[PDB]
């Protein structure tokens, strides 16, 4: 699982 | 979970105020069933009090269905980011949420 801010 | 729409329009330098949370294409999303409870791979780990996704309603927990006319329900996490990325300033969002 992984998390990017956009 | 409801169905929503949301257009959100930034400026260059800004985000749209959000974290995706989700698993990786090099997870088996092949065999990835929605449910009810979970039925999309990427979701909103948390949205900016101050920024473009929350002024157009969007909140932690809502799971994101489409970008820009592309469903995505079981669609990777880093494809996922590329088509929000290609949509530059603007980004047509569908997701599924609690309220």
């Amino acid at each position: 699982i992984e998390s990017t801010e956009i | 979970y409801f169905q929503s729409v949301a257009i959100l329009q930034k400026r260059d330098h800004e985000g749209f105020g959000f974290v995706l949370r989700g698993a990786k294409a090099e997870t088996p999303i092949e065999e990835f069933t929605p449910t009810p409870a979970f039925p999309a791979l990427q979701y909103l780990e948390s949205v900016d009090v101050e920024g473009v996704a929350w002024k157009a309603g969007l909140r932690t927990g809502d799971f994101l269905i489409e970008v820009n006319g592309v469903n995505v329900v079981k669609v990777g996490h880093k494809q996922v980011v590329g088509l929000i990325r290609q949509g530059g300033n603007r980004l047509v969002m569908k997701v599924v949420s609690v309220t």
